[PDB]
């Protein structure tokens, strides 16, 4: 549950392979889990899809971070096909994927760097950099210049 | 008018009340580091006065 709340770390699955073996296996306490996997098929759709929806939820937390995981390297990683990862992207564009940017040359993906109009962006990052250092600068001066008045 | 008539009324200002009333008046029609809201209406230029640039034209 920890590592399900926030600020997924990517790890590899088989260490959860065996927590939930063991998960399977131990009765003092889940123990209806054969009950989970009861049905032949719905087991088995819990199974997939809970494992697609934490590797595209993992795809959902490091989508904030802008730092260019590229994807081609998380794929050689993650020991997986990328055509399965081109399905993930079929998940993306019904999970409202649409502000991305893709490459026909090569494989990396960016999400972010938009067309960035000057009027918009950069005015509302100059307006909280320039404004912010100004108001900063004026609390911690004066307040310091009060802070000095003690030794006296 | 009759029986009841008025008088005449003049001021006076030292220069604690000129330079003190002045600058508090001129400060109080200015920001706090006089600094702030300048940037503000330098990048509000991009954003909110190209608006009343098309209206005005």
């Amino acid at each position: 549950l920890l590592k399900l709340f926030t600020t997924m770390e990517l790890m590899r699955w088989s260490t959860l392979v065996e927590d939930y073996g063991m998960e399977l296996r131990k009765g003092s306490l889940e123990s209806p889990a054969t009950d989970v996997f009861g049905s032949t098929e719905e087991g088995e759709k819990r199974w997939k899809d809970l494992k697609n929806r934490v590797v595209e939820h993992n795809i959902r937390i490091m989508a904030k971070y802008y730092t260019r995981i590229t994807m081609k390297r998380m794929a050689q990683l993650l020991d997986l096909s990328v055509d399965e990862s081109e399905a993930f992207l079929s998940n993306l564009v019904v999970n409202k994927t649409i502000f991305a940017k893709v490459d026909r040359l090569a494989g990396i993906i960016n999400f972010q760097r938009p067309k960035d109009p000057n009027n918009l962006l950069n005015d509302w990052s100059q307006k909280l950099n320039s404004l912010m250092s100004l108001v900063n600068k004026t609390t911690h001066l004066i307040a310091k210049e009060e802070m000095i008045h003690n030794l006296q | 008018n009759r029986h009841y008539y008025s008088i005449t009324i003049n001021y006076r200002k030292n220069e604690l009340e000129q330079k003190m009333l002045l600058n508090l008046h001129k400060k109080s029609w200015m920001e706090g580091l006089t600094l702030q809201d300048y940037s503000e209406h330098c990048k509000h230029n991009e954003s909110v006065v190209k608006e009343m640039l098309e209206l005005a034209k």
